[PDB]
């Protein structure tokens, strides 16, 4: 997931609803995971969403 | 024959100046041509295109990451040309020429500039003979000649290309039902287009014979 | 070596090198700064300057405060490691569970691919 | 005209000294006549260059950071906005009346920050953090920075409690 | 009004400057007396802070600085040109122009002995009799009467031969240029033939 | 001398009517910038303007 | 180091080879 | 090329001499009947008159023309 210039409340929502529902595992089962959140959301500057 | 008559030509430097957003200000290549290849030391090709009184702003034939200031400018002392012929035929080649189908170089071409003047008053005549495209209302309704240039207008995804591709598939299935003289050979020239769009459509006349 | 901060205007940094400029794409990294700032080379302004974009905010920057060379890209972490982590623009874990354990760091920016290694199946 | 030439000038190659050492005894007697038109120069400090419709452009300051406040030799404040190669674009907190050409600005050390705290609790306050419905000044306050970076994804959690408006139809 | 053409052509608003320069100097005759002022000059810049303060700071008035230059060079020994040239670029603040003037006033003074600065990379290092056939091919890649002041160097990645880089055009007539358009003409002509 | 402030009122010496300048900007090297109160044809670029 | 200053000159008076040569062309003899 | 001053602001010919006279926007006639003879020149860019230097429009002028006079 690219989050390209969003909202970072609902890039929370997303992390929150892939902790739950599995996508993402945290701790010592990290690597059965099968998501990787890359963030560069609407506080960033221009030159941080250019590249995200 | 050619060691007899060879003297290393001279060949004209020029510093960077300034380099950013593909475009090379260029100090001194003090006899360059407007419209002339030049080509950089990072083997990256280029175009004079404004030659100014103390630079020369030059269009980077790719990125121009690999342009430093300071960099030394080599021009080529040629207009950019492509090779032409019937080797570039069944080719699919990229906007200068080279080919991006790995079939190898091109045989049997030469080269000629891309910016020819067009054909004057004299050199006209009058378009009688039609082109058929295949599709029946063009061919019904908005005919098409030999030597026409027929706008195909509309927004997106409303069926251009589906027009310019059905026109390329009739002239090959025309091709084999007339003589040698009257056949059309088609060229696609496709500007902007995604790299994957594009082999779907080398897929397409390769499955078809076109 | 290095290369001193020569012109703040918002988001965009001038930085003016003696000698040895970075290519265009590569990554400056600011010392002296609070937080970690990145700059991206965006073009080169022609007398010995470079013109950059800035990964975080500039306020703070000084003109004269010195301004190291990557020789690369914007390197992040690439692999197992990155899944189910939170990254910046930069590859770092905003996530706040430890670093990233990724092998084989690479450049974000690198070229198309080529004609000839196109997919047709639909 | 590039740099190789112009840096080989550097090193000297003058092959006669026949107005060298004839006006370096001549320069000091010559700017001594005019030092009451002399500004001292500047370095660390501030020097406006020109004042106009809000914006200085300012001499010197060699040590700003972007976004700083930098306070006038006339009181009024500012902040330095663009900082170029060779003057700092200041935006002037108030009217640039007060600020002439030669006036000194002075750098404050602090980028831009309001007095933030229970004690703002029922004041009327100017855009810059100074009081203006004449109760004295602000107590029991602390100054925070007008550009604090927004929290994150994992400081922040998800809006499930109401803050009802009192419009039926907004909270409808 | 009949001014001596300049030997070149330059560029804007500092070279046609250091031209008028030129023009006015070779008038007078008085080229060589006026180049060692503008290096003088230099290095009087390099001395004094209080000099090199009229040239960058933006708040010395343009009265304090033509007083200072004027009532500075008192004839000075010197020539009229560079004390009515630099009254001239202190009417304006215009004094860092100097050391961009004299940079197209050494460019318009080497080009006036025809003289061609270049360097020259070889293989090896050269006898006395290649050098002097070296030049005997070297002369002619110049338009002009112009007696160079070529310089040697050695790098043997050159197959032999010789490459002339006159700062602004190369010549490559090494034997390694010459074994790979060898290659690439032998190469094209299998692929026609 | 010494600069107007931003503001201040001049008047110039010698002109066919009463021109009255408003000093608007400081641009540098000791000049100010003025809008004129009427008109200004007939104004030369030496004529003595006095700071009121 | 001292003449870093001055490798690029920056100034207004865009005809300057005016004022120039207002003061060259009368120091001819 | 020498530009002259003329030690005047813009100026028109102004009097009798310009009845009947064919002229440019500057001046000088056009229709051939040689220069303007019985006239003077006055400043093209003059302040309209004031407060004080008018007073209240009373009498007609008639058009001529029956859906404009009525
Ligand atoms: N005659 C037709 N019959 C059925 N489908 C068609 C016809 N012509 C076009 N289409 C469909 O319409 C779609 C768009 O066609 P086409 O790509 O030719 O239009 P376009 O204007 O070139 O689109 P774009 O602007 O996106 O390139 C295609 O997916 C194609 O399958
Ligand atoms: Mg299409």
């Amino acid at each position: 997931f690219a989050g390209v210039g969003e909202r970072t409340r609902e890039g929370n929502d997303l992390y929150r609803e892939m902790i739950e529902s599995g996508v993402i595992k945290l701790g010592a089962e990290r690597g059965n995971s099968k998501c990787t959140l890359v963030y560069g959301q609407m506080n960033e500057p221009p030159g941080a969403r250019a590249r995200v | 024959e050619w060691e007899k008559s060879y003297q290393p030509p001279v060949i004209h430097l020029g510093r960077v100046l300034s380099v950013g957003d593909g475009i090379a200000r260029v100090y001194g290549l003090k006899s360059v041509q407007a419209g002339e290849l030049v080509c950089f030391d990072s083997g990256v090709k280029g175009m004079a295109l404004n030659l100014q009184a103390d630079h020369v702003g030059v269009v980077v034939f790719g990125n121009d990451s690999v342009i430093h200031q300071g960099d030394l400018v080599y021009r080529t002392g040629q207009i950019v040309n492509v090779p032409i012929g019937p080797g570039t035929l069944g080719r699919v080649t990229d906007g200068l020429g080279q080919p991006i189908d790995g079939k190898g170089p091109l045989t049997n071409v030469r080269s000629s500039l891309v910016e020819v003047k067009a054909p004057g008053i004299i050199a006209r005549q009058s378009v009688r003979e039609p082109l058929f495209t295949g599709v029946k209302a063009v061919d019904a309704l908005v005919p098409i000649g030999r030597g026409q240039r027929e706008l195909i207008i509309g927004d997106r995804q409303t069926g251009k290309t589906a027009v310019a591709i059905d026109a390329i598939i009739h002239q090959k299935n025309c091709n084999e039902q007339v003589p040698k003289a009257q056949r059309v050979y088609c060229v696609y020239v496709a500007v902007g287009q995604k790299r994957s769009t594009v082999a779907q459509l080398v897929k397409l006349f390769t499955q078809t014979g076109a | 070596d290095a290369g001193y901060v020569s012109q703040v205007i918002g988001p965009v940094v001038d930085v003016r090198f003696d000698g040895e400029l970075p290519s265009i794409l590569s990554s400056l990294e600011v010392e002296g700064h609070s937080v970690r700032l990145v700059l991206e080379v965006a073009q080169h302004m022609g007398d010995n300057t470079v013109r950059c974009i800035a990964m975080d905010s500039t306020d703070g920057l000084v003109r004269g405060q010195k301004v190291v060379d990557t020789g690369s890209p914007i390197k992040v972490p690439v692999g197992r490691g990155t899944l189910g982590r939170i990254m910046n623009v930069i590859g770092e874990p905003v996530d706040e569970q430890g670093p990233i354990d990724a092998a084989d760091i690479w450049s974000i920016h690198r070229e198309a691919p080529e004609f000839t290694e196109q997919s047709t199946e639909q | 005209a590039d740099a190789k030439a112009l840096d080989e000038l550097r090193k000297p190659k003058f092959s006669s000294k026949y107005l060298i050492q004839h006006v370096s005894q001549k320069l000091i007697p010559a700017v001594k006549e005019w030092e009451k038109s002399y500004q001292p120069p500047v370095i660390h400090l501030g020097r406006v260059l020109s004042v106009g419709d809000g914006i200085a452009r300012v001499y010197g300051l060699k040590s700003v950071q972007a976004g700083e406040l930098v306070c006038f030799d006339s009181g009024v404040k500012g902040m330095a906005l663009n900082l170029q190669a060779d003057h700092v674009g200041v935006v002037v907190f108030g009217n640039d009346s007060v600020i002439h050409q030669g006036d000194l600005v002075y750098r404050t050390g602090q980028i831009v920050n309001v007095p933030i705290g229970p004690g703002t609790l029922g004041r009327v306050t100017d855009g810059l953090g100074q009081p203006i419905d004449g109760k004295g000044p602000l107590t029991n306050v602390r100054s925070s920075l007008v550009e604090v970076k927004a929290p994150g994804i994992i400081a922040r959690q998800s809006v499930r409690e109401p803050l009802f408006t009192g419009v039926k139809a907004v909270d409808a | 009004l009949k001014l001596p053409t300049a030997p070149l052509q330059l560029s804007g608003t500092s070279a046609q400057i250091a031209t008028l320069l030129w023009q006015v100097a070779a008038k007078e005759n008085q080229l060589d007396k006026v180049q060692d002022e503008l290096y003088q000059f230099i290095e009087l810049f390099k001395q004094h802070s209080e000099l090199r303060r009229l040239a960058t700071d933006p708040f010395v008035p343009t009265l304090v600085r033509t007083k200072i230059i004027s009532s500075v060079l008192k004839d000075s020994g010197a020539s009229e040109i560079t004390k009515k040239l630099f009254e001239a670029l202190a009417d304006e603040g215009a004094l860092s122009a100097l050391l961009e003037v004299t940079v197209n006033y050494e460019e318009l003074m080497l080009a006036h002995k025809k003289e061609v600065y270049c360097t020259v990379i070889t293989a090896e290092p050269l006898d006395k009799l290649e050098r002097v056939e070296l030049t005997k091919k070297a002369e002619k890649f110049v338009d002009a009467g112009f007696k160079l002041v070529m310089q040697e160097k050695i790098d043997k990645k050159l197959l032999g031969g010789f490459v002339i880089e006159f700062s602004d055009r190369r010549v490559d007539m090494s034997t390694a240029k010459k074994v790979e358009e060898f290659n690439n003409f032998v190469n094209k002509l299998v692929l026609s033939i």
